[PDB]
């Protein structure tokens, strides 16, 4: 056995590790799955693309741009309401 | 001096999940949002950048590698669309 | 900077390298594209292989195949025992 | 005169979660098991089928769309391996 | 011929949105769902990103969150008990 | 709140084969169809190319070995089953 | 009369998994193969058909909805390439 | 050892699998837990990170690339939820 | 009464092309826009509909089968984003 | 030698819009449909992802300029046409 | 409702192959062709590889191939005539 | 009393290729042109439509599936720009 | 070794670079992937922009718009002239 | 204006140039089309993959593997027949 | 010593196009095929390599950058499947 | 000037467009044609190559990246078919 590897930055390393763990896979298992999929398909079996917001995100963005958001006077008051009092300051 | 604070309905729903995180992490969420409210530049680890879609200028930054804030500054409003993992938002 | 890496066998590495060559990229570039795609989709954007065997299910099956199951006289008796009287 | 009844230890453990369910659902579990014990075809909605994955040598039927029974008939024995959702069994 | 039904409950808002996207692509929701089922069979898997649920981990987390975890006096004592002396 | 139903007409073979893949993937068929519907809404389209079954690498190698005349002979279906089942008959 | 029986190395490895099935299911596999060796038309439930992909003349039939046989007839020879689930083969 | 130590029943059952590992690996498990108990930051290879989704409020570290600890610090108590492979835990 | 008329910079550039059409076709464009400004339902041939893509609430109608208007109503304002062929816009 | 027909039912708007794109591409509609059929046979599938119209970059920028409140006002449809047609009325 | 027909002649062998591929994907040939037409409209173009024919070049090539080209005594003389003195 | 008739020089050149065609097809060209000269709707198969590409300000109809006429009506004049296949005109 | 290259404007280069960055590759790697794809498909595997204006058609249109067309008395007379008597 | 470029080998340069010329495009036009398409789509608007034979090629391969090809005793005799005498040697 | 020469029906059809090339190029086609018939290794510019599909060992080499030969050696037969451009073959 | 020189009528019509170019470009056209007439290999930047498809039997060289010459050597005669842009010629 030999190795397949890539150099990646820390943010990418952690974000990838979180998706992979939560999918029930070690990093090695995920890369092996990708390499075998590329062999099986004779190509990258998905389109390469930038992140695209899902419907829920698009809905939030649409609510904001239409001026239907919710105001808050400070980050602190917003934290008190959104955490139901768990973090009342900073 | 400071932007008005506005958040989507979905942002409040997302913060129900955020509330379950330890206080330290909630404070870090607040610190990032406050930096943005003051118009300040974020730090390199927050990998702050605009999204390259028809997203009316919304931006993406990492409060943690797997905790993403979607937001924009419009007029003098800091508008918070989503907060969560890549899997929740994209 | 850090690494994403795996150990593969020789034949798999050869085949993967040849496919990437025909597409015009190196194996490192291919794996970086995969990692960024996984992040950008917040999931793996293609079909997964049949998962590693659920050890709980595997042990239940092994116990039965080895002839070590528990006999019951009836479905009603079984339900009474396993529901502790609820049915 | 029907098949003999056997269940795994793990099947007994799974049945704790089954016992927490409404009486209606527990009874529906019992009804499917009695049909299998008598060698009768299950209904189309039970999508009864042999397994060809990791659990080859066994069959699965859906007592509810999200409640699966893994079982087999071996000689004159109905052997019950697991009962639960798709996630807990596969 | 032997045909059956394949069906799901979905929210009304989801139904509308899915129907509209299918309209713009030029196919009905029934045809789209058949295409999905056959695609899943043809690939032997779901050819796009999923979700993973885990009942065991969920129960462990819930037990701790409800304050019902087991105390240990030190890491050494815990390891000694949980390894049965190793 | 309001709930409706999404459905398609498919033959029995398709329903069971699809159900089996979903079970092996840890999903109910209802969950799987809802995931497809949500993914289509999210992407604004079907997020994969529609296609026929294609052999994976192990299958392709099996086919090439046969086409190269390198298969293994068997005297009858019964003897073949006996060998490959190691006596299960 | 009958075609010559031939099977791949991988077919033997696949049968390492098929043998774990109940004897009845193994016999049903054998019966389908016996029909093919004698040039007999398979039953509608076997969904026998040529593959239109990159398959070099090979065919697909279902011994079960999730148990697929990949095979061809070349000269007077029944050549068996694979047997297994859709996930094993595609 | 500033934090108090608490573990789930499931953590003990997981440790029956951990016990089978070589002594070196078991001590490394203990060393990571001791670091966490003292409030110390882990090594880069441990890719320590907060969990998203249903697991929010909890953290994941890699004691080995395929050996994961799920834990959190709550109040004054280090709580150990599970230890095992990615496939076993997620 | 009527919404305010507003058009994009790109709409002016697109009209550099539309002006080359015969006066009758230019008037038909104007008539569709006049209907939209007065909240009038368009005719079946106009295939007026919201876009389900990344369109931030914008709509599509056909002045001709190959002459598309991209527009929205926000507050009391008819905002005209583009006019041109499918190749010009998508 | 033997020739058959491939067809679909589509509404008038679709037929003209499709015909216009094909003309602008240098193809008859018959040629275009035969190219699709051959490409599907060649690929063993539909060689593109099915999807809804999506704004190109110029369209997205027009939309963002409007949504940012940076559009240009017009007093009426008639004055707007007069300006943007430079007098063609 | 106002529907029309969109249709092509295709060879028999092509028809069979296209029908079989569509069967394996889970849709009819009519549905596939509608999907193609709507896709071409939705993209404002054909979203996969084409063929390009050129009548002018074809006629020029044919004129030369038939031995009907025009002789020139040298490159200099040719350029002088074809540039009208430049 | 119908529209006046005008054709471009290039239309005259195109008509050399048209003259090479069978009499039937030449007559069908003449029939479409007479219909346009009288302001009459063409048949559905002629897929008559305004152009919105490079030839904006003009219309095209299909005299045959692969024989296209580019024309316009300007005031009281029917002006004929080109006739030929899709490749030679676009 | 040789080059495949083009000149683009600044804004386009910025946007293209940013998109490639989000996908995890450089602009050179992206353009090499495009060239190999074009070769591997023997064509461009996506929609082309409306072509450069056919100069023949453009000149015909310009001649008509400038009012310089040829009048004909009739369709029959036109066909007789332009077919040189065939119809 | 600035430049987008890639280093490529000679075979790739010529093969790409031939496809591009035959599509009516200069190399610069083709690369500009690709870059604008990537911007428009937020990704590479096709799957990356190895060359795949079209139906005609697959048919030739199938004819050969089934032993139905045409024999020739030498490259020279084959050239004489396939060129109809144009090249009768070497 | 030398392989038997075999070619597909489609290869003969392709050579109808090849015949229109100058004699020099036809000779170069013959030279490559003869090298292959002698089992010899080709030169680096011919970029000879196997195709990575289910293509039963067929190979691709460039007689010119835009003139591709698809072929294989099976038993003692040199089998010629296609010759033409990438656009004709793929 | 070993080969005889022949050109198509269309080549002369193309050269009316070429005449409008600067004198330097016209001489470079002549220099390339002179190289071809003497049988000399062109420069790498000329990316000289044989044409495929309908244009087979002819060659294409880039006198400039967007200025293409279509030509062939037939017998003892250099025959010039067309000169112009990729869009004009293909």
């Amino acid at each position: 056995t030999e190795m397949l590897s890539t150099r990646i930055d820390h943010d990418t390393k952690i974000a990838f590790t979180n998706v992979c763990d939560e999918m029930g896979l070690s990093t090695s298992q995920a890369i092996k799955l990708f390499a075998k999929a590329v062999i099986n398909h004779g190509g990258i079996p998905f389109e390469l693309r930038v992140p695209q917001p899902n419907e829920v995100t698009a809905s939030a963005i649409q609510e904001l741009v239409e001026g239907k958001g919710h105001k808050a006077e400070s980050v602190e008051a917003m934290l008190n309401e959104l955490t139901e009092g768990k973090v009342k300051h900073v | 001096s400071m932007y008005k604070l506005e958040y989507s309905t979905q942002f409040k729903k997302d913060f129900k999940k955020i509330t379950k995180m330890p206080i330290s992490d909630i404070i870090e969420v607040g610190n990032v949002i406050s930096k943005l409210q003051r118009g300040e530049k974020l730090e390199p680890k927050n990998v702050d950048h605009p999204l390259t879609g028809n997203w009316v200028g919304f931006r993406d930054c990492h409060i943690k590698p797997d905790l993403v804030l979607i937001y924009r500054v419009f007029n003098d409003q800091l508008q918070l669309a989503r907060i969560g993992s890549q899997s929740d938002l994209f």
